[PDB]
């Protein structure tokens, strides 16, 4: 009454009730739909999200290793000549430029990634889009191709 | 809530796919480096490592890496035409039906 008019269509045609049972049975099959879908969701969601944090932690793990391994033989870099050992502020340097560049290289794999990805599902939509027109799509030219026959 | 969740799903897929890049590439690095400098970067006389060695492994590794973010490049942009002509096709495809 407040929001809509208060003007009654009980003029129209007898809409049955049985119809109206049919579409509160439809909202409750709608809803609980809802409910399941939200359910598959979350569980490959988190499905991923473990996964993700397990390969992470291998990523981690690994990188951590080589940079302790690159920082054990960088301090024991020691000019050949001199004897005096990679510059400390040198060797922060090749480790941000290093960084750095990985990280770089790395944003442009996600997103040449999904760039790919959303290149193939152009070409899946650009053959998808096989269908006639309107309106009766492919058993239009199915009928007409059998008459191509 | 289908639409939000399925996207969720594919930006973790995405993220796990590139943390497994970065996974081998690491790995693929790790491997360079320790084949370079505890294999030929080490001192001899004073049995030290050689910073100058390893100034050069970094510099090496920094420069093909950039050749590779170059190459990344040439094929984003070829992939920038790519994407605008598949997007015009699409539009045009949509319009017609």
């Amino acid at each position: 009454n407040k929001n809509d008019g208060f003007v009654d269509r009980s003029n129209e045609t007898a809409m049955n009730e049985h119809k109206y049972l049919n579409t509160l049975a439809h909202v409750h099959q709608i809803r609980l739909d809802l409910k399941q879908t939200q359910t598959r969701y979350n569980q490959m969601s988190q499905e991923l999200q473990k996964k993700l944090e397990q390969k992470q932690k291998k990523c981690n793990e690994i990188k951590y290793a080589f940079l302790e391994l690159k920082r054990e033989v960088a301090k024991k870099a020691a000019n050949s000549r001199t004897d005096k050992p990679i510059p400390e502020q040198q060797i922060n340097e090749w480790e941000k430029a290093e960084l750095q560049k990985s990280k770089e290289l790395q944003e442009l794999r996600l997103q040449i990634l999904r760039l790919r990805n959303a290149y193939v599902k152009n070409q899946k939509i650009l053959k998808k889009k096989e269908e006639l027109a309107e309106g009766l799509h492919l058993i239009d030219f199915e009928q007409l191709k059998i008459e191509n026959q | 809530g289908r639409i939000k969740s399925d996207q969720i799903l594919e930006t973790l897929r995405a993220i796990l796919e590139e943390t497994d890049m970065a996974i081998t590439e690491i790995r693929k690095d790790a491997f360079d480096f320790q084949r370079e400098i505890l294999v030929g970067g080490e001192n001899s006389r004073t049995g030290k490592i050689e910073a100058e060695k390893i100034i050069k492994f970094f510099e090496e590794k920094e420069r093909q890496k950039d050749a590779l973010i170059a190459k990344y490049s040439s094929k984003r942009t070829n992939l920038e035409r790519q994407i605008l002509k598949t997007n015009n096709q699409i539009q045009k495809k949509e319009e017609m039906g």
